[PDB]
DNA sequence: CACCCTTTCATTATTATTATTTTTTTTTTTT
């Protein structure tokens, strides 16, 4: 079954990138070398398919959350918020290796390959969180197919598919923030601000001087050590963009897609970003379909009371006994 | 009856390791099928070779199925995904003052155990996906029904279908022999790009126990 | 054809599978996205679905323009199955006339033949006329078709019937009577405009079923058009003067909205200095005054003044200023550039519909943005593979030579372009059409081919209308000369060039032996949704809206199989460029060969 | 032997990076 949310993030949206990439103080990226250039972390953009333009196929790029990262957020968001207030309100104690294939996707438990009889594998598939993602040295497939995080826009319209052409953005959706580190120590006023350090004004002083020997013996070198003083760059995704979620569960239960729906009226308070410090990635759902039927409100979700049921019923039985044998 | 098959993606696919094989596809999917026909509790083993397709014997034993491999025809330039696998370690360490978490180390290691760090990278393709193969047409689109994903069925995104076709082509046109075979395969089977391995013929083509001594061509 | 549908026998046999998968998928309550080319016979498909429905117990609703009303009908007439659950149809105030005012004309004009129709009741004489009124088993009086047959010079818009007519006026409660017509039979026949003005009577909140079962619409490429129709409420400067006549307020309306080429497009309240103070002024000066005395005529005027008054103080709607042809007359609309809500709650009050056009679908199998004009629901979107036969591009010949000239709205390009119109002119072995965009053009055209030409040109503008243009085509046409059209607007879309005259024989079809496309028609679709959708898809949107009304331009040279020695002609050098825009433009003429 | 610390070893080497160029029409037959 299908559980499409349409949210749109209250604050940016920021998914670093690997490579290394270069943009100047105007916003030319990755420069040809002999001119001065700047350390940039983009998000996170896929090369996709574009039947926009001609019907010959195109290569755009997309800027998108990746889909890990919705599947953590998800599996985190329900040991956060329904999971471990389960287990902690019986006195459940997680062991490293258990928790490690909850919490991760890691294979800690034990290294070694475990054998699954079917009878087991199809007794951990029924479970209402252990199913959804598996894991661990069982290496059994997850019923939760968690897609990546699209924005609706003309270069995904391959991805998003019809029905999104109505509130739709295109052109560009990355805007490069510009962030930085000042040395504080610098910043230092008088006798009351400095008098907090241990040496206060000696110890001042003796870090401007080390910092000012630092810069010019770099810049003597450049005609290894580093300063707090920073300025750099990171392309990050524009607030208020509506993005579409694809949850698609291979022949779930009713208990799986309740804690997915539980999941879904706590994850308010939730992130998605590598902007932490900064707030970004907070985001509000506007909609939730089931199937096809939208079902969120604004004081959460309303509908699908089986569902709901059935979680509160799964949650409540839970021991993790099954945790610990689901690890070894 | 000798038909030939082409799939095209709504999303990009991991680019395979060795050859994707239309039989390990059409395996999986019965594997699903079979899964929603009797329950959870069965062995894949007894379902993946309940194919449409036809069953090459080679000429001493040495079996496979008449099943081509995935041809593929890059629509887009072969791009890289990256994945990273890290524990929280901040909720680790509320959960072991909170006494949910029972760890007796003091501290992580980000290049190895459960708090690792782990960074990967894997091609990604997006491509036509045709292949050639002898058997039922009504049974593969069956089949290919219900296959959302191809190529990784990865429950994170990737490969995601946006259809498939399936038509039958003349003899002489279709070159079912660009497959992974056994060595003693015959000599109108055996072609130039075609080199002597270690392969699996067969069904999990991922399990290295059942690999063998194969003859199978390069994609 | 075991286990067919009603009335599918008298179906082709290329529309046999479209109308099973949309008789299929509108069973299952999906709304249908068929598609079929014009000599296709749409009205027998959509007669076997109607019909099919019909027999399941639902109330089956069939919306069409009111030409394409009688073929339908005239498909709706022998089928047993739509006799037994009968068929009528819904007709708006603009179906009927006045008696009174009609009455009054004709004994002012000495129009023996109209008074004496309407003296005695109103009775019908055309054929269509007592037929649907046999159909119907309504009969149907006061029709402006019949009025109009005994005097083509009839003011069609004074003799009307309106709102404010009084209640004792025969063609009134002939109307009121008729609007129950869709409880008394199975299959209800309306306009798109009816369904969209009831549609708009839901929304406010007695012709149509609150609940339609069924919904066929007939050209459905139209239908948004009609809602963007309704939903526009325009108010009219000079006739209110000269009503009043017969306030200050309402001149110093004007004096501020001459202040306010684009003049203030898709503004609802971005400038609004003097606007909402003189719109009051306007609203408390045209609804205080008395409507004791005043005529039966003009409270019509002075009522849609003051609705479209009303529509536009609210500011939920747009503003837009347009000019009339024949003068810069004060022309001022408050429309609505958003349709999701309404269509939607058409959407909701509909089971299972089957949209059937002629151009619905932009390529291959993808009717986004179709689905996007009409704002149907995705859960509910159906779609099916269109019909393209060969014989619709069969006997059309495809010509390489064209115009090197780019269409810049330049006289060389006129002299060079109406060089190339005197040489298809003269290797013409009938009618020609050369279709423009503009007025501009088509008049550079007319002044670079007026001497050249003589008595073959027709020529379209302001006070020469689209109907007038094709009547001289058959006219000259029938004189045995070959005419040549410059036309624009409805001659592209909506134009039957296919003669009445020889119905059995389509090979000595040579009406129109020629279309010449003078340029690519981008920029055409000017409407406040367009122009809305348009601002979000972009480039894209334009291209594909103007692929469409490409498409129903090359559709006039091919209305039914049979005919042969078809010319086509495109002059545009964009097209045979290296430019990747026009790329769409170029497969459309990849299906033509040689 | 299950739970961890902290030691240890390894040989070559280079660096490129997709982004756009409308026309301005007057239709239609609602309240």
């Amino acid at each position: 079954m299908q559980i499409e949310v349409t949210v749109r993030n209250i604050t940016p949206i920021f998914s670093a990138a690997p490579g290394s990439n270069y943009i100047t103080i105007d916003g030319t990226i990755n420069p040809p070398p002999g001119v001065s250039r700047f350390p940039l972390v983009r998000t996170r953009m896929m090369y996709v398919a574009a039947d926009v333009g001609d019907g010959v196929i195109k290569s755009v790029p997309l800027q998108i959350v990746p889909g890990n990262t919705m599947r953590s957020l998800l599996r985190r968001t329900m040991l956060k918020h329904v999971i471990e207030p389960a287990l902690v309100e019986k006195g459940n104690k997680l062991s490293i290796g258990a928790y490690a294939t909850a919490y991760s996707g890691n294979a800690t438990g034990n290294p070694d390959g475990v054998p699954s009889s079917f009878d087991e594998i199809a007794t951990m598939r029924a479970h209402p969180f252990i199913g959804l993602f598996g894991g661990g040295p069982r290496m059994l497939e997850g019923r939760l197919m968690v897609d990546s995080l699209y924005p609706i826009h003309t270069n995904a319209e391959r991805i998003l598919g019809a029905g999104y052409e109505n509130e739709m953005m295109s052109g560009p959706i990355t805007q490069v923030v510009w962030a930085r580190r000042m040395d504080p120590i610098l910043n230092l006023g008088s006798s009351e601000d400095v008098e907090v350090i241990n040496g206060g004004a000696v110890a001042a002083n003796g870090w401007i001087q080390d910092l000012l020997a630092n810069s010019k013996a770099a810049a003597s070198k450049k005609k290894n050590g580093r300063g707090l003083k920073a300025f750099n760059a990171h392309e990050v995704v524009i607030p208020g963009l509506k993005w579409v979620w694809r949850i698609s569960l291979d022949r779930p239960t009713d208990a799986q897609v309740g804690l997915v729906l539980l999941a879904l009226n706590k994850m308010t308070n939730e992130r998605i970003a590598g902007g932490h410090s900064k707030d970004y990635g907070r985001f509000v759902i506007d909609g939730v379909s089931l199937n096809g039927e939208q079902v969120w409100s604004q004081s959460g979700i309303t509908g699908g009371e089986q569902y709901f049921d059935a979680v509160a019923e799964a949650i409540d039985g839970l021991s993790s006994k099954e945790f610990e044998q689901f690890a070894q | 009856v000798n038909l030939k098959v082409t799939i095209d993606l709504s999303n990009p696919m991991m680019e395979p390791g060795d050859l994707l094989h239309l039989d390990a596809l059409l395996g999986a999917l019965r594997v699903s099928r079979a899964r929603a026909e009797h329950g959870d509790a069965i062995n894949p083993r007894d379902y993946h070779y309940d194919l449409p397709l036809e069953r090459y014997q080679a000429p001493s034993g040495d079996w496979v199925f008449k099943a081509s491999a995935f041809k593929l025809k890059r629509q887009l330039p072969n791009q890289m995904w990256m994945q990273t696998g890290r524990l929280s370690i901040v909720e680790a360490a509320r959960h072991r003052q909170s006494g949910y978490l029972q760890l007796r180390a003091g501290k992580p290691n980000p290049a190895g155990g459960p708090f690792k760090t782990s960074i990967y990278h894997r091609p990604i393709v997006q491509a036509e996906l045709t292949a050639f193969c002898v058997g039922d047409q009504q049974g593969i689109e069956a089949l290919l029904s219900e296959c959302r994903q191809i190529g990784g069925k990865r429950g994170v995104g990737f490969g995601q279908v946006a259809g498939f076709k399936v038509e039958p082509v003349a003899e002489t046109d279709c070159p079912w022999s660009w497959r992974a075979l056994p060595a003693d395969a015959d000599p109108r089977l055996v072609t130039s790009e075609h080199a002597r391995c270690i392969a699996a013929i067969r069904g999990p083509y991922w399990d290295r126990t059942l690999h063998v001594e194969a003859l199978a061509p390069t994609p | 054809p075991a286990d067919a549908l009603p009335g599918e026998g008298a179906v082709r046999e290329v529309l046999r599978p479209l109308l099973k998968q949309a008789a299929e998928k509108t069973a299952a309550g999906k709304i249908v996205f068929a598609e079929a080319a014009t000599g296709t016979g749409k009205g027998r498909m959509i007669a076997s679905l109607a019909a099919a429905a019909a027999i399941k117990g639902d109330t089956v609703v069939v919306s069409a323009p009111l030409a394409v009303t009688w073929q339908l009908v005239n498909d709706m007439k022998d089928i047993p199955e739509v006799r037994r659950v009968g068929l009528t149809l819904s007709l708006g105030r603009p179906n009927f006339i006045s008696p009174q005012r009609t009455l009054e004309w004709a004994i002012d004009n000495e129009r023996a033949d109209l008074a004496a129709w309407i003296e005695g009741g109103g009775k019908p004489l055309s054929l269509r006329s007592m037929e649907t009124s046999k159909v119907i088993s309504h009969e149907l009086c006061w029709l402006l078709e019949d009025a109009l047959l005994l005097a083509e010079d009839l003011p069609a818009d004074s003799l009307l019937l309106t709102s404010e007519d009084p209640a004792d006026c025969p063609a009134q409660q002939l109307y009121v009577a008729m609007r129950s017509n869709y409880t008394e039979a199975g299959i209800i026949l309306c306009s798109h405009f009816m369904l969209a003005a009831h549609t708009r009577m839901m929304q406010m909140r007695l012709s149509l079923p609150h609940f339609i079962d069924t919904l066929i619409v007939d050209e459905a490429h139209l239908l948004e058009q009609a809602f963007a129709s309704v939903y526009t409420h325009t108010l009219r400067l000079r006739p209110l003067m000269r009503t009043i006549e017969g306030l200050d307020a309402l001149k110093e309306l004007f004096t501020q909205m001459q202040v306010a080429t684009n003049t203030s497009l898709n503004v609802p309240l971005s400038d609004v200095p003097e606007l909402i103070p003189a719109l009051k002024d306007t609203v408390k000066t045209l609804g205080a005054l008395p409507t004791k005395g005043m005529s039966r005529d003009a409270r019509s005027v002075i009522r849609i003044a003051t609705r479209a008054a009303n529509d536009a103080l609210s500011g939920h709607s747009r503003l837009r200023i347009e000019v009339t042809p024949v003068h810069s007359y004060p022309m001022l609309l408050s429309g609505r550039s958003n349709l999701q809500r309404a269509l939607l709650g058409l959407w909701n009050a509909t089971g299972g519909a089957t949209l059937v056009s002629a151009t619905l679908f932009t390529t291959g199998d993808n009717g986004s943005l179709t689905r996007w004009k009409l704002e149907v629901p995705t859960e509910r979107a159906a779609f099916l593979p269109p019909v393209h036969p060969a014989w619709t591009t069969a006997p059309v010949l495809l010509h390489k030579e064209f115009c090197a000239h780019e269409p810049d709205d330049s006289p060389e390009w006129a002299t060079e372009c109406a060089q190339t119109i005197q040489g298809v002119a003269s290797t013409a072995q009938g009618g020609t059409l050369v279709l423009c965009t503009s007025y501009q053009n088509t008049e550079l055209l007319a002044g670079r081919l007026g001497a050249a030409l003589g008595d073959r040109l027709i020529v379209q503008s302001k006070t020469s209308s689209a109907a007038t243009c094709l009547a001289q085509f058959k006219a000259k046409h029938k004189a045995g000369i070959r005419p040549v059209w410059l036309g624009l607007g409805a001659a592209w879309t909506g134009i039957d060039l296919s003669d009445h005259s020889l119905p059995d024989n389509p090979e000595l079809d040579r009406l129109l032996s020629d279309l010449v496309i003078t340029r690519i028609p981008v920029g055409q679709n000017r409407s406040l949704t367009h122009e809305r959708r348009t601002a979000i898809g972009g480039f894209r949107i334009i291209s594909q809206e103007a692929a469409w009304h490409f498409r129903q331009g090359l559709g006039r040279l091919v209305r039914r199989p049979g005919v042969t020695h078809k010319n086509l002609w495109v002059l545009d050098a964009r097209i045979y460029g290296g430019a990747a825009w026009v790329a769409p433009f170029r497969q459309i003429l990849d299906r033509y060969k040689k």
